[PDB]
């Protein structure tokens, strides 16, 4: 468990998880507001 | 025209980077502090200290010629 | 078209040569003590800020120009 | 002396301690990172087991377990294939009308407007067309519904899990001992008989029961869903009796040696099936039966435990003549103590085998409705060619690694290897001369033709209408092949392939499957170009292997190791003297050779083979036979091949093939990017990184792990990797777009 | 070529070539007077750059003149 | 029994003894060629070499030349062969001038295969090489002229 | 002061089957090198030019075309087989020149009978710039 | 012949001498450090310019410097 946590935070694994989360977030934002070329709210 | 002009600016800045870096570091740097005693053009300083390929100022000019050709192209 | 391409390529070669000979001067004809604290010596002593900022400009231009081109494509 | 099962219990206990420590294998790496270079090293030596330790037993155990892991990966890949075919494919629609529907087994979710890639492939389906040729394999196997594909996918997943567990269990619970790995006689006996022979017998048994009756029903025109299930043909035997009467007697012909009675489904026809455009399945079943017999016999050669058999040492040491001293004496000990020797031999053989597979597979198509699926044919040929070339280059890499590391005349001395090392200079000099001579006469003729055409002197050109260079030998050989059936091979009705001759063009669904391929002056020139490129790459690789240990330049090159940048700027400069650098150059030359080979194949097929048949029998070829007259000059290759056929890919924007154009441009980019690494040296980059690091130090944001520039060898490796990726990917996109739009 | 392949390979190749020439009948009667050697590192870089530039210029000049003159418009 | 041996039994000289390198018939044939007739006047050896080479060169120029189809194929090819012989004579003369001096002895080896003395071949001197190259030029022009005369000037059915 | 050993012909040479990496014309017209060692017992070693050779019992003499080859062979003889060696340079005139170990003790161990050559009594960073030695035949490091 | 220089920062570690592949360097008596040793270059005519000695020097900057100079048949490492 402790060693699993340690290995699960090593550079490659942490980076892949971070970028998967970022990709999912951006994908969902684009899905809800697609084809957005300007900021119209204000 | 906007996009291509910015490509032109990129080319100018990178060629100037290569040439300015080659000039200002000609007299020596941290990797080869005594470069001034080895002349303008020389192959390298051997594979020691991690490897010193293309460490001369002549080699900086050499790498800048490619970027000049690309930018003028 | 021929004349324009002609003169632009020759101008690029001339500029690259000018920088090459600046580096050559640094190597050969530069006297650190006789140029103590003048503009040339001060250029030599903060070379790293110049090189780093020029690198930043190149990185910005390349990143964003290529990004916009690839986006449109 | 005897062959038995030997293992050791619990050599390594499964745990997570070493996961937390990056790079446990190397002591200095285990200590920690000082600079960023460390990180790269950690990956560069991940699978270099023979360097982390020196015990043969540990290396062998690691190799066995890694083999299990890779086998698990392959099984997972196959399970993914079968699942995608089962769920995200139009396999049944294609099965109902093969020539009508374009195979597809991949859809893309609609997220950022990428749904344009879900093109109209037919059969009420929208997806990405696949060129892997899986649909033809499934049709040839007798798969008719998606339930069977689902079952195969689940089974492959289970076998992937089993492979993974086997790897874990064999490395951590029961690790075979060294004498077990060194038992090569029994290994060869089992692989020849237990694996190849028995596997071929099993596949023949499947084909007799499932492939033959199912494909016969399919070709008879029965709808796929109305066909009896593959198991019924086993329960009730009259089902088989109807299609082939000889099943009525059942096995008694096989035991009374009345094998002629099995001529119904065990034939020697040859050629192609006029309906499906592939090989007769009754020929493939007989093929696999004969192969099974041959391998089951050949796997009884080497002695294991019962006296009868052959000792490989005896066979090796019994061969030697006046020209080679005591040759073959000592090779058995070399090949059973060094893994790199075996790896190099096997890599060379597998690369050659893959190349031969490509050649034979486009020669006579073995799957139904594969010949007229031009995209599939082109993609399969090109893929196998590239795989084979890479494996062959790896053969040289590992031969050089063995030469540097495991070669030792004090303890393991071989005579043939010694003589080769003693006249390497003559070998390489003559090979160099051959390379120069071939280069001048193959490419020089192209330059001559180009210059004559530019000067308006077509009468002086090396063409079919000016100065002919006819490959008389190849023409004679293929003529002898055309006349073969009924003369020299009486039992065959049709020639082995339709490329030999004899006319009998075969077409399917209005498209040309195959027809005789003519050989002319352009074929002569391109074949000599092929020979030139192969010889030059062989020169590079052989020179790297032979001069790996020492030369007249650096007499102690072995002490530096297999991989190293140089030996300084002394002696005029010793850049790229190591064997690894020779492999690095051989990669470029292999890329050149394979690119030319695939270009020749594509253009020749389009010009003289592929095309559309019409009512009167007039064949209109994709390219109107311009290869014979345009391929003899470089300008023709640049204009009539690259320029003309790039139109399909460059226009792909706005359609389902837009991804191919995107990959075309991206591959161009990556290839040009590689030149950044291939042309520069690390000194300039380190000096620049110094200024960057200073800029970071000014803001208290400098990394603790000092950022060093890439090593020299790493710079070369990155350059070659990017070069190969870019070139191969741009060719991939070009071929796929061209053949999908025009095919 | 000169930009990717480097000196050591060519030096060893030339060594074996010298052996071969010295070991053959009727041609060993002819003897070179300057010992053959591979091009220097700096010289190889310069030759590679010169080839790169000459090819660049010639191909672009051909393209530009042919395309503008082909249409004359 | 082993076929390949070190040179003269000396295993530290960069070469080997092989049937191709040193077989009775091959050794005799090579020793009986003009280049290796050490004790013969260099002019006559040059004459033989030039005759052989000039006669050799005519064929390819005549048959494969740009004017092969034209009626003047023989004349054009013979002139080209003569010109090539002239250029080869130029090359020989400059090589001899650059590689030899009047006041120096022969650079040829003075020892034979059994270790006994012998007069070094005079071909490797300045005047010896001058005589050899003059003989080669004369013989080459004569050979080109003969090959041209043998064909075209005289029918003589060949091929 | 350590009379260098004199080269002794007639000493047997190692058993070797011939190679294409041996001497060439440079040995004939310029110079070649000779290395000698003792080797207590007959054994097989790796040649610096080709394959494997066998050292004869007693003295062994081997002639090479490069000094670097002699040094590589000596290093292998010294570290692998624990053998003492010396090699010479031979000119076409018939001269022999003792080369290594120059003063009877290998160059690795300090000897009280050696003078300093090319030693600068200053740090490498205190060399004059080229401008100070311009138009003089000297180089900044030669000072 | 390449020019090899030894500078006074040398600590007499001997690592450069072990590295030279032509026996150009030596150890000589000296008194400015604990080892009473310093490197010498009495046979630079046999130097091939490999700069393998500099790769072994642990001082910063180097104490042994190789300046490539006029090339000879010995410096070019030619066996022909
Ligand atoms: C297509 C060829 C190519 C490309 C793309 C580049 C690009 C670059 N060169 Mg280079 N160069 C080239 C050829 C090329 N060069 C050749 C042939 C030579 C002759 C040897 C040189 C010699 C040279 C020198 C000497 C120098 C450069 C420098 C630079 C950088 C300048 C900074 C900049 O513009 O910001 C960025 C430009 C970009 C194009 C961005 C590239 C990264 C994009 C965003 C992709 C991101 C990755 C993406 C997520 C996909 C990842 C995939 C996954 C598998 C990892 C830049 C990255 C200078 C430098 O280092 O800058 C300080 C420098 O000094 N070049
Ligand atoms: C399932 C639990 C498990 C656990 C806890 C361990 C734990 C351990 N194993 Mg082990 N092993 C396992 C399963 C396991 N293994 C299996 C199933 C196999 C068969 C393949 C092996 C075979 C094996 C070998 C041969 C060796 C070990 C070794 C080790 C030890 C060293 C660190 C390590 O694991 O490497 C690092 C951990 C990783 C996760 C590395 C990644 C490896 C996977 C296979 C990569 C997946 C490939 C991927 C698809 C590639 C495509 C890339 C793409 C995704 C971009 C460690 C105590 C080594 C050892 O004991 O040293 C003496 C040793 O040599 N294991
Ligand atoms: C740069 C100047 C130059 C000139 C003026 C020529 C001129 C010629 N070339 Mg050449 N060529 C050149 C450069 C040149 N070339 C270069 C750089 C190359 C390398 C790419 C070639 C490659 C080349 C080839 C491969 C061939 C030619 C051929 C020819 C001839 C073809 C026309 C013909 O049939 O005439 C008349 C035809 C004749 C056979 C008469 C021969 C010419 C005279 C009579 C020979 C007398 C020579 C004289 C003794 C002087 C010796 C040379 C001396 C000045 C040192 C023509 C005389 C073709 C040819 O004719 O073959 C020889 C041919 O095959 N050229
Ligand atoms: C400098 C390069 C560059 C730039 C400036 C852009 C800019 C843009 N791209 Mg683009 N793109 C690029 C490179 C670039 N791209 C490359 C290289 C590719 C190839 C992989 C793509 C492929 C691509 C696609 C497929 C799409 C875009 C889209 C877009 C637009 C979407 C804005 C958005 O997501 O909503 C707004 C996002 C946010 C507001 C997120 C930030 C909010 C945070 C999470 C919360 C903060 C709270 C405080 C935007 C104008 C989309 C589009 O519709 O174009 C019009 C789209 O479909 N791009
Ligand atoms: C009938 C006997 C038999 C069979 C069929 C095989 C088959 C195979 N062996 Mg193997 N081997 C055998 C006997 C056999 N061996 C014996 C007696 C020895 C000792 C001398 C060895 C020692 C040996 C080594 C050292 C290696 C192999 C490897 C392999 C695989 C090669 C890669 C391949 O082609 O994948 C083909 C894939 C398939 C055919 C898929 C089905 C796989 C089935 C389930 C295999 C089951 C056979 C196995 C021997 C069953 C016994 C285990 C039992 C207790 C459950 C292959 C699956 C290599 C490997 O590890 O694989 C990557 C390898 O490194 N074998
Ligand atoms: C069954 C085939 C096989 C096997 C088992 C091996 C095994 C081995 N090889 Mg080898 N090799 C092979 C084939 C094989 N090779 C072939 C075909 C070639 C020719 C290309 C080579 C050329 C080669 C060289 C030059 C070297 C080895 C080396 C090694 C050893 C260490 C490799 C390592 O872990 O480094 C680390 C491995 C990596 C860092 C992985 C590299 C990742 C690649 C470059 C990326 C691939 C890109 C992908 C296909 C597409 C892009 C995806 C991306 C965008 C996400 C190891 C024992 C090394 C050695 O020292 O031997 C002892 C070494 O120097 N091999
Ligand atoms: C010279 C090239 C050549 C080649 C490649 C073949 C190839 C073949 N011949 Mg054939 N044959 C040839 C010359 C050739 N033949 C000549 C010159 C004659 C006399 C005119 C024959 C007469 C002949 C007959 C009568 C038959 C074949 C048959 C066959 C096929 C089965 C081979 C076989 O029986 O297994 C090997 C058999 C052995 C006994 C092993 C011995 C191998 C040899 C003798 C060594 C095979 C494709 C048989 C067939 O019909 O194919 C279906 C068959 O009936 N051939
Ligand atoms: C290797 C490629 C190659 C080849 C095979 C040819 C071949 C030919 N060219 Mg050519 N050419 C080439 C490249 C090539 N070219 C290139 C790169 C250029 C520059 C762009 C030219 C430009 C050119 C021009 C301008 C012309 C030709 C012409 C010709 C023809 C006559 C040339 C001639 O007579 O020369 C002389 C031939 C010889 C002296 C023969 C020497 C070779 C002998 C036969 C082989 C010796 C080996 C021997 C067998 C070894 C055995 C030893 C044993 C006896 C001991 C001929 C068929 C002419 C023509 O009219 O075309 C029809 C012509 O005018 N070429
Ligand atoms: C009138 C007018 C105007 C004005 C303007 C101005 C006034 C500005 C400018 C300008 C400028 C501002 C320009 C510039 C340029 C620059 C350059 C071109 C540069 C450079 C550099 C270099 C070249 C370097 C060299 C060297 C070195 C490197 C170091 C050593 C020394 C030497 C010097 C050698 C305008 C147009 C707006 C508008 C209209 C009106
Ligand atoms: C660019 C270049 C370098 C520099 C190469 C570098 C700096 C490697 C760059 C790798 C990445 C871009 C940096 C490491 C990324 C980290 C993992 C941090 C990522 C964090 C976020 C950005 C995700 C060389 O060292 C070199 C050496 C020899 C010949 C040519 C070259 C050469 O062309
Ligand atoms: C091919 C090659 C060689 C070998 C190149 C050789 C031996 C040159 C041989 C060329 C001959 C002499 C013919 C060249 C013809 C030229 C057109 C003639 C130019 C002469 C004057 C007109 C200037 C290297 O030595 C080398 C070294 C370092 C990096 C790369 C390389 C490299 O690529
Ligand atoms: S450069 Fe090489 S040969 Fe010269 S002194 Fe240094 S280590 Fe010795």
């Amino acid at each position: 468990m402790r060693d699993l946590k340690t290995y699960l935070s090593v550079a490659p694994v942490a980076s892949t998880l971070w970028f998967a989360a970022l990709a999912g977030l951006l994908i969902e934002i684009n899905r809800f507001f697609p084809d957005a070329l300007t900021f119209p709210f204000f | 025209d906007f996009l291509v002009h910015h490509a032109i600016a990129l080319g100018l800045h990178t060629t100037t980077l290569i040439l300015v870096k080659g000039a200002l570091d000609a007299r020596g740097s941290k990797l080869m502090p005594d470069k001034k005693d080895f002349g303008y053009s020389f192959p390298c300083d051997g594979p020691g200290r991690g490897g010193t390929c293309d460490i001369s100022a002549w080699d900086a000019f050499y790498l800048a010629v490619f970027w000049m050709l690309n930018t003028i192209g | 078209a021929a004349l324009y391409t002609h003169h632009q390529y020759i101008a690029g070669f001339i500029m690259t040569g000018a920088f090459a000979h600046g580096a050559i001067f640094f190597i050969r004809d530069y006297n650190p003590e006789q140029n103590a604290d003048n503009v040339l010596a001060r250029m030599l002593e903060h070379k790293e800020a110049i090189i780093s900022h020029l690198s930043w400009a190149s990185l910005f231009l390349g990143f964003h120009t290529l990004g916009l081109y690839v986006h449109n494509d | 002396p005897e062959v038995k099962i030997l293992v050791d219990r619990d050599p390594i206990k499964t745990s997570f301690e070493q996961w937390a420590k990056p790079g446990h294998f190397s002591r200095t790496i285990a200590k920690g990172p000082d600079t960023t270079t460390w990180i790269w090293n950690l990956h560069a030596d991940a699978h270099d087991f023979d360097s982390h330790t020196s015990d043969l037993e540990e290396i062998s155990r690691k190799v066995f377990s890694a083999h299990f892991g890779q086998l698990s990966i392959i099984f997972l890949w196959l399970s993914g294939m079968y699942f995608h075919g089962a769920r995200f494919s139009n396999y049944e629609a294609w099965l109902n009308d093969p020539t009508h529907i374009r195979p597809s087994a991949q859809v893309v979710w609609p997220i950022v407007g990428q749904e344009i890639l879900n093109g109209d492939v037919g059969g009420g389906f929208r997806g990405i067309q696949i060129t892997s040729g899986f649909f033809q394999i499934w049709r040839a196997s007798g798969i008719t519904s998606e339930l069977q594909l689902y079952c195969t996918a689940i089974g492959a997943l289970v076998f992937a899990a089993l492979m993974l567990f086997a790897g874990w269990f064999h490395y951590h619970k029961a690790a075979p001992k060294l004498v077990w790995f060194q038992d090569v006689e029994s290994m060869l006996n089992h692989h020849l008989a237990g694996l190849l022979g028995l596997g071929s017998l099993s596949w023949a048994g499947h084909q007799v029961h499932v492939s033959l009756p199912i494909n016969q029903f399919l070709n008879a025109g029965v709808d796929p869903k109305e066909i009896p299930l593959p198991h019924e043909f086993i329960l009730n035997r009259d089902l088989l009796a109807q299609l082939y009467p000889s099943f009525a007697e059942g096995a008694t012909p096989f035991f009374t040696l009345n094998w002629s009675k099995y001529a119904d489904f065990l034939t020697f026809r040859g050629g192609l099936d006029p309906l499906t455009g592939g090989l007769w399945l009754t020929d493939i079943a007989h093929h696999h039966l004969a192969i099974a017999i041959l391998f089951l016999i050949a796997g009884h050669m080497y002695r294991t435990n019962w006296g009868i058999g052959h000792g490989i040492k005896d066979i090796l040491e019994a061969h030697k003549g006046p020209f080679t001293g005591q040759g073959h004496k000592g090779l058995y000990e070399i090949l059973t103590t060094s893994w790199h020797a075996q790896l190099s031999i096997n890599l060379a053989m597998l690369g050659s085998l893959t190349i031969i597979v490509a050649h034979h597979m486009y020669a006579m198509p073995p799957y139904p409705y594969l010949a007229t699926d031009y995209g599939t044919q082109l993609s399969l040929f090109t893929h196998h060619m590239w795989i084979g070339g890479f494996l062959i280059v790896g053969a040289a890499a590992h031969a050089a690694i063995f030469m540097v590391r495991d070669y030792d005349p004090t303890t393991r001395y071989n005579d043939l290897l010694d003589r080769v090392l003693r006249h390497r200079d003559a070998i390489i000099s003559h090979l160099n001369w051959v390379c120069i001579f071939l280069g001048f006469h193959s490419f020089g003729l192209y330059i001559h033709n180009d210059t004559m055409s530019a000067l308006g002197r077509p009468q002086d050109m090396f063409s079919d209408t000016a100065i002919q260079l006819q490959p008389v030998f190849a023409q004679w050989i293929q003529n002898t092949h055309a006349l073969a059936p009924g003369t020299t091979a009486p039992g065959a009705t049709t020639s082995t392939s339709l490329t030999w001759g004899g006319g009998d063009l075969v077409s399917v669904g209005g498209k040309v499957a195959l027809l005789p391929i003519p050989l002319g002056t352009a074929d002569f020139l391109v074949h000599h170009i092929h020979a030139f490129t192969i010889h030059v790459t062989v020169l590079i690789l052989l020179k790297g292997v032979l001069f790996a240990r020492s030369s007249r330049l650096i007499p102690d090159k072995a002490n530096l190791g297999f991989r190293f940048p140089c030996d300084g700027p002394g002696r005029g400069g010793t850049c790229q003297v190591s064997a690894w650098d020779h492999v690095f150059l051989g990669l470029f030359w292999m890329y050149n050779a394979i690119s030319v080979v695939i270009f020749h194949f594509s253009w020749k097929m389009q010009s003289d083979v592929w095309g559309s048949i019409n009512d009167q029998g007039v064949v209109t070829h994709i390219t109107g036979g311009n290869f014979a007259q345009s391929s003899i000059t470089i300008n023709g290759w640049l204009r009539d091949f690259l320029w003309a056929q790039a139109s399909q890919v460059i226009q792909s924007y706005g359609s389902s093939l837009s991804a191919y154009g995107l990959f075309f441009l991206g591959a161009h980019f990556v290839w040009a990017f590689s030149l950044m690494f291939l042309f520069s040296g690390r000194g300039y980059w380190q000096e620049l990184i110094e200024s960057i690091v200073w800029a970071h130090n000014k803001l208290k944001v400098a990394p603790a792990t000092q950022p060093r520039a890439l090593s020299i060898v790493q710079g070369r490796a990155v350059g070659v990797t990017h070069y190969l990726l870019g070139g191969i990917a741009t060719t991939w996109a070009f071929f796929l777009a061209r053949i999908i739009a025009v095919g | 070529m000169f930009l990717i392949s480097w000196r050591g390979y060519w030096q060893e190749l030339i060594e074996t070539l010298a052996w071969a020439h010295e070991r053959t009948p009727l041609a060993n009667l002819i003897r070179w007077r300057d010992k053959p050697v591979a091009l220097s590192i700096v010289q190889a870089r310069l030759v590679g750059l010169v080839h790169f530039s000459v090819g660049y210029i010639f191909t672009y000049a051909a393209f530009l003149i042919a395309s503008t003159s082909g249409k004359f418009g | 029994y082993q076929v390949v041996q070190p040179i003269n039994g000396d295993p530290f000289i960069g070469s080997l003894e092989t049937p191709v390198t040193s077989s009775p018939l091959v050794a005799w044939y090579l020793s009986n060629l003009p280049g290796y007739r050490t004790a013969v006047n260099p002019l006559l050896r040059g004459i033989e070499v030039g005759l052989a080479h000039g006669f050799l060169l005519v064929g390819p120029f005549v048959k494969a030349g740009p004017l092969r189809n034209t009626e003047i194929a023989g004349q054009a090819g013979s002139l080209a062969a003569g010109g090539l012989v002239v250029i080869l004579s130029i090359c020989l003369t400059i090589y001899g001038i650059s590689s030899f001096n009047e006041g120096d002895p022969s650079t040829a080896p003075s020892l034979t295969l059994t270790g006994r003395k012998k007069q070094p071949d005079q071909l490797q001197t300045a005047d010896g090489w001058a005589k050899f190259t003059g003989g080669f030029f004369f013989g080459g022009i004569s050979g080109v002229t003969w090959a041209f005369f043998l064909l075209y000037v005289l029918d003589l059915p060949y091929f | 002061g350590f009379t260098p050993p004199e080269l002794d012909p007639n000493t047997p040479s190692p058993i070797f089957g011939g190679s294409t990496g041996g001497l060439l014309r440079k040995a004939q017209v310029e110079e070649f090198y000779v290395i000698t060692w003792e080797s207590p017992k007959e054994q097989i070693f790796e040649m610096p030019t080709g394959g494997a050779a066998i050292m004869r019992e007693g003295p062994n003499l081997l002639k090479l075309a490069r000094k670097e080859q002699c040094l590589a062979l000596g290093t292998r003889l010294r570290s692998k087989y624990k053998i003492k060696y010396q090699f010479y340079r031979v000119f076409p005139s018939g001269e022999v020149q003792y080369l290594h170990p120059k003063d009877g003790v290998y160059p690795e161990k300090v000897n009280p009978g050696r003078q300093g050559v090319g030693v600068n009594f200053r740090s490498i960073g205190k060399n004059v710039s080229p401008i100070e030695v311009k138009f003089t035949g000297k180089q900044p490091y030669d000072l | 012949s390449h020019s090899v220089k030894i500078y006074d920062t040398c600590i007499g570690c001997t690592q450069c001498v072990r590295a030279c592949p032509t026996d150009v360097l030596e150890m000589i008596p000296w008194g400015g450090c604990k080892a009473k040793q310093i490197a010498s270059a009495p046979r630079t005519e046999d130097c091939v310019g490999c700069k393998r000695c500099e790769s072994a020097c642990p001082t910063d900057f180097l104490s042994v410097r190789v300046y490539l100079w006029h090339e000879t048949t010995r410096s070019m490492g030619l066996a022909y």
